[PDB]
């Protein structure tokens, strides 16, 4: 208990350091900036074909192909320009809650309640899509999966751990421990040297891929954390929680800058993503619609209300041209 | 001879209830078509039957306002257009009745033997049965085009024999449809009664309401038509009875043509699935 | 001694992180979203000459 | 409008759609059964009959394919993945009648679990089948061990019938939405082997109700 | 991945014959198939095309009416039934597979061929230079011209390049004028715009000798070129 | 069948 009191003593020191650095607020600096006008987005495409709830999606690096995972046991690679289905990959386990697209475009990944991440090879000598490797070693359900390159993947699981894999060997290169709850979301920094993880204990942590230790820890939320997204610069990230509240954290200041919460919203937040410039912050909610938040003044500037059930996945292209939202109504929609 | 003192009242009653029915049927069937197209999938027999019945009712309602004009200034459209319109009329009517009967048969199959309905049939058979119903309606309607001309009495059948044949065919089709409907619904109700069920009162009510509405719509009209086809053959020479028979025919014909607006309420939106889908659409 | 481990992290790492002031920090976020604003196709919408999605 | 390659791509997409529709039609025939039993509540006994995460059992009975999902290997929060199972035909629940004495008493924990899943947000219209297994030991244990040690508010004898009826009544009384949901209580008969028959009857009733709901008659 | 064709031989004029091709090592049911024939001492020529799903069949006007194509998915075989063989049908028929989705590589694998000897609005592609004296090490540029603009409104220029080594089958090099085929060395580069195209090789070796063909795929029929020999 | 119009007079 002596060490226990020391830990509380250090937490007092940590809080003092954070308060000493809070000379002002983000809301007091952007008081003279011009407000972003009413952002009206329309549905250009409606990608149909899924027969069950859509749980995740990811864009390719070419901003044209996207992969979607639904609980019917199917991965579909769509051509969003022409609404064509390039591929339809059948899964061995229909309980899939995550999907990923490799930066090169040769591999896609998926995972879920079966505690295995499956890597698929899209460009083979034959004409089918083959299962390359099945990464196992997690004792909990898989929440998110992101590619580092064609050989390394990072996986967040519900067993309070994140892991780094080497695909060619199938083993864990680095294992990340320190969360006290189920990890739900995971975002990679633009330099692929650091990544943030949000768990069920209302905490966000910054890890170091090459080293393997928790550089920083972030608190402030009151409930479960369901989404995380890196700022395009790489010195900030946004979180989404079940208490109808987004927040914008900072790495260099080690503090919370802004909170995006309204009074008429009481539902959870399922997906959080940014625009190309970082001025807009798209967020999906349980109330069947998505809102566009302005990241610098925390005032709502748009509502996307074309869906019939809970919006579960939301992504923005690499060039910022389109925002695609998928919901539990088995429809994807490309907004512009 | 006799004078239809009812003509003055008949003109007004037609020109008011026909317009009301046309507007209500237009809005209801358009709403049903929108709800079915946007959300539902065209691979389950229920959706196909509902869509086709709604389309038939919409065509009937669209053709309805034409027959208002002869009451005011007679029929001047033409010989061929009269045949085409009178063919479309019969096509819509018989298709509506046949699809209602087939839908009731499908409901009885689904409730009595759920396992048979669980295995979804192939797409080929559904188009076959739809085309079968449509071609049956075409065969039942094709006689009117070649057997009905334009005469001094606006559009009317050339010979009395074809008038008798059409009336008797209408009566027989109604009787067969009613028999099938009653058998299927009684079987469904008995099956639901045999085993303990939750909220069975709602289903009992909706079956009774459907049967009562169908009978009230299609029974008195056919009985009055059968009385008229006896008076026209001149087996009864009571001129006074014709005065009441004309008013009865007016009321019963309006009741029968009320079906093109009554059907979507009783067969589409009273259910919870389509009602919730419409609620989602309203946003 | 599970707390044994938890202790050192908060010390060695969390206690000693050079932290900058919120103003310097925020100025940089505002400046990114100003330099890279013109090329954003949802803040400053693009002419229907591209909507690759027209 | 389109080149030859674009037309062939459209044909490939249209074939993908046809195969997807065929797969969905085939999958709609199967019956989804969750088995969310309690800890040490005779789950091994209930999966013993069929005539590292989710464990799936596929058995057929009377030309109806049943897919049973044992999810008891998940040690994480139930709320986060409980919505993945909405749309199941039934939820098979197993409790141990012989765990009234063995203890936090197991029976009370089973009661809290049943109350948690019966009043859940996603399971309002999903029927729950309840199995009361391990009844052989209860017959001899009730004589030596009275039920009053666990249920002070009991005014019955020590016979097996009265105690079993009391347990069943208390388990069914935890239901709240008694309008679209039903509880099918049954005692596991090892010799008679009517468990599969009971599951078949419950699934048939659920299918009939769902078909009435879909037609518009409900 | 290999395609072996069986059949052919000596057929009297006015007769009939069936050519068979056996496919092993790849998903046959997902690939479209073509027939391309080469007359003795002449260029390539298109014959027929059957798609995946057997929902679209096209023939050349020369052979349309008497030649029939078919596929048997469960047995992994391709068929071509010929009736009333003329003296212009003597050639060595090759079987080419092709798959069409976004980012595909059509005309990627060719068969070995069967020799068939008988007794005795289309887009035109111009490859004027029939031969080039070459030395190993220098850069070689090979051009091919077109009549219609191959640049579609999508942005893709449907031009394909093929290599036929002496005693071997044609092999894909460049598809859509800019993308390299798999297994091809990086010294091959394709460029051009509109109706004029060129192909450049940086460092020529002793294995690059052969005939170069240019093909269009904007619309059917697919017309080949005349060839350019690259003897040393 | 009921599309015909009522007779103003009859015998």
């Amino acid at each position: 208990d002596q060490l226990r009191q020391e830990a509380e003593q250090l937490k007092n020191q940590i809080r003092d350091a954070r308060k000493a650095c809070a000379d002002a607020t983000l809301s007091q600096i952007t008081n003279n900036i011009d407000p972003v006008g009413r952002i009206q987005m329309r549905t250009r495409r409606t990608l149909r074909g899924h027969l069950a709830k859509i749980y995740a999606m990811h864009w390719g690096t070419d901003s044209r192909l996207l992969v979607s995972a639904s609980q019917d046991g199917k991965l579909i690679i769509w051509d969003s320009y022409t609404t064509n289905k390039v591929h339809a990959i059948p899964l061995r386990s229909s309980w899939v809650m995550t999907c990923a697209y490799a930066p090169s475009g040769n591999y896609v990944a998926c995972g879920g309640l079966d505690n295995i991440c499956s890597i698929y090879n899209l460009k083979t000598r034959e004409g089918n899509v083959r299962v390359s490797r099945e990464l196992a070693g997690h004792t909990g359900y898989l929440s998110c999966c992101r590619f580092l390159d064609d050989n390394q993947i990072v996986t967040s699981s519900g067993d309070t751990t994140c892991a780094l894999w080497d695909i060619e060997t199938g083993q864990q290169t680095t294992t990340f421990t320190g969360h006290t709850g189920d990890v739900m979301s995971l975002s990679l920094a633009p330099d692929t040297r650091l990544f943030v993880s949000g768990a069920c204990d209302a905490s966000a942590k910054l890890w170091d891929v090459r080293e393997g230790m928790c550089r920083q820890t972030f608190t402030g939320h009151e409930s479960d954390i369901n989404a995380i997204c890196f700022f395009p610069n790489g010195n900030a990230f946004a979180t989404g929680s079940d208490d109808a509240t987004c927040r914008l954290f900072d790495l260099r200041a080690d503090q919370e800058l802004m909170t995006y919460s309204h009074d008429n919203i009481i539902c959870g937040i399922t997906s959080v993503s940014f625009s190309k410039s970082g001025r807009l912050l798209l967020a999906g909610y349980d109330d069947f619609n998505c809102n566009v938040w302005d990241a610098l003044k925390a005032d709502r500037a748009g509502v996307l209300a074309g869906h019939d059930n809970r919006v579960s996945c939301l992504g923005v292209t690499d060039d910022g041209m389109a925002v695609a939202t998928g919901s539990w109504d088995s429809f994807l929609k490309i907004w512009n | 001879p006799c004078e239809n003192q009812a003509w003055v009242f008949a003109t007004l009653a037609t020109t008011v209830l026909y317009c009301l029915v046309f507007l209500l049927s237009l809005v209801g069937n358009s709403l049903v078509l929108w709800v079915l197209v946007k959300y539902e999938s065209l691979e389950s027999l229920t959706n196909i039957f509902i869509l086709n019945l709604c389309l038939s009712d919409l065509v009937f309602a669209c053709l309805l306002p034409v027959w208002i004009s002869p009451y005011h200034w007679g029929w001047v459209l033409g010989d061929f257009l009269c045949k085409l319109l009178n063919m479309i009329f019969s096509i819509s009517l018989y298709s509506s009745i046949f699809f209602l009967t087939i839908m009731t048969i499908h409901r009885y199959l689904s409730v009595v033997s759920p396992l048979s309905t669980l295995r979804v049939p192939t797409l080929r058979c559904r188009v076959l049965v739809t085309m079968a119903v449509w071609v049956a309606s075409i065969l039942s309607s094709i006689l009117d085009t070649i057997f009905h001309k334009v005469l001094s009495s606006g559009c009317d059948y050339s010979e009395l024999t074809w008038y008798l044949t059409s009336v008797y065919q209408h009566n027989l089709f109604f009787l067969l449809s009613l028999g099938i409907i009653l058998f299927c619904y009684v079987e469904i109700l008995r099956t639901l009664f045999r085993s303990r069920s939750k909220r069975r009162h709602r289903t009992v009510k909706l079956i009774f309401a459907i049967v009562v509405a169908y009978f009230l719509s299609w029974g008195p009209y056919n009985f009055t038509l059968f009385l008229q086809t006896l008076f026209r053959t001149q087996i009864i020479r009571s001129c006074e009875a014709k005065q009441q028979l004309e008013y009865a025919l007016l009321i019963c014909r309006n009741l029968a043509f009320s079906h093109c607006c009554f059907n979507p309420v009783l067969y589409v939106f009273v259910g919870v699935k389509f009602r919730t889908h419409l609620k989602h659409v309203l946003r | 001694i599970a707390q044994a481990r938890k202790l050192v992290q908060q010390l060695k790492m969390e206690a000693n992180i050079d932290r900058i002031k919120v103003s310097k920090a925020a100025a940089d976020l505002m400046a990114y979203c100003e330099a890279h604003a013109k090329e954003d196709p949802l803040l400053t919408p693009v002419p229907a000459s591209q909507n690759p999605f027209r | 409008t389109l080149s030859a390659e674009d037309k062939a791509a459209v044909e490939r997409s249209k074939m993908i759609d046809r195969n997807l529709r065929e797969d969905g039609e085939k999958a709609a025939r199967e019956v989804k059964l969750l088995l969310l039993g309690a800890g040490e509540s005779g789950k091994n006994t209930i999966v013993k009959q069929m005539k590292t995460g989710i464990v799936e059992t596929h058995f057929t009975f009377k030309d109806l394919h049943f897919k049973m999902f044992d999810v008891g290997a998940q040690r994480s929060e139930r709320k986060k993945w409980i919505h993945c199972f909405e749309g199941v035909t039934a939820i098979i629940f197993c409790v141990a009648l012989s765990d009234y004495d063995l203890v936090m008493n197991r029976m009370h924990a089973s009661m809290k679990l049943f109350d948690s899943i019966c009043n859940n947000k996603w399971f309002t219209d999903t029927s729950i089948i309840l199995f009361l297994n391990k009844k052989d030991l209860f017959e001899e244990k009730i004589k030596k061990s009275p039920l009053t040690i666990c249920y002070p508010e009991y005014a019955g004898s020590n016979t097996y019938e009265e105690a079993a009826a009391y347990i069943q009544c208390q388990f069914e009384d935890l239901n709240k939405r008694k309008d679209t949901k039903e509880i099918y209580t049954h005692f596991t008969c090892s010799t008679d082997t009517k468990n599969v028959q009971f599951v078949f009857d419950a699934v048939t009733d659920v299918i009939i109700k769902n078909n009435l709901k879909d037609c518009g008659l409900f | 991945v290999q395609l072996v064709e069986s059949g052919g031989g000596l057929v009297q004029p006015g007769g009939s014959r069936k050519l068979s091709c056996s496919a092993s090592g790849f998903a046959f049911s997902s690939f479209g198939m073509h027939w391309v024939r080469q007359a003795p001492e002449k260029g390539l020529e298109w014959v027929a095309y059957i798609s995946s799903g057997s929902g679209t069949i096209y023939y050349a006007d020369t052979v349309k009416g008497r030649f029939t194509i078919s596929r048997d998915d469960p047995k992994n075989t391709l068929f071509l039934q010929m009736t009333s063989l003329r003296s212009e049908d003597t050639a060595m028929y090759y079987c080419v597979r092709s798959i069409y989705y976004y980012g595909s590589s059509p005309f990627d694998f060719w068969g070995q061929g069967t020799t068939l000897t008988v007794s005795a609005a289309d887009i035109v592609m111009t490859q004027a230079t029939s031969s080039v004296p070459v030395t190993p090490g220098e850069s070689v540029s090979i051009s091919c011209r077109s009549s219609k603009s191959l640049l579609h409104s999508n942005g893709n220029t449907y031009l394909y390049w093929f290599l036929q080594r002496p005693g071997q089958s044609p092999q894909l090099l460049i598809y859509r004028m800019s993308n390299l085929a798999s297994g091809v060395p990086d010294r091959f580069s394709g460029s051009g715009s509109g109706t004029a195209f060129t192909l450049t090789i940086s460092r020529l070796e002793a294995e690059d000798v052969g005939v170069y063909y240019c093909m269009q795929h904007l619309e059917y029929p697919l017309t080949f070129g005349a060839g350019t020999k690259l003897e040393l | 069948v009921g599309s015909e119009v009522s007779d103003k007079r009859t015998c």
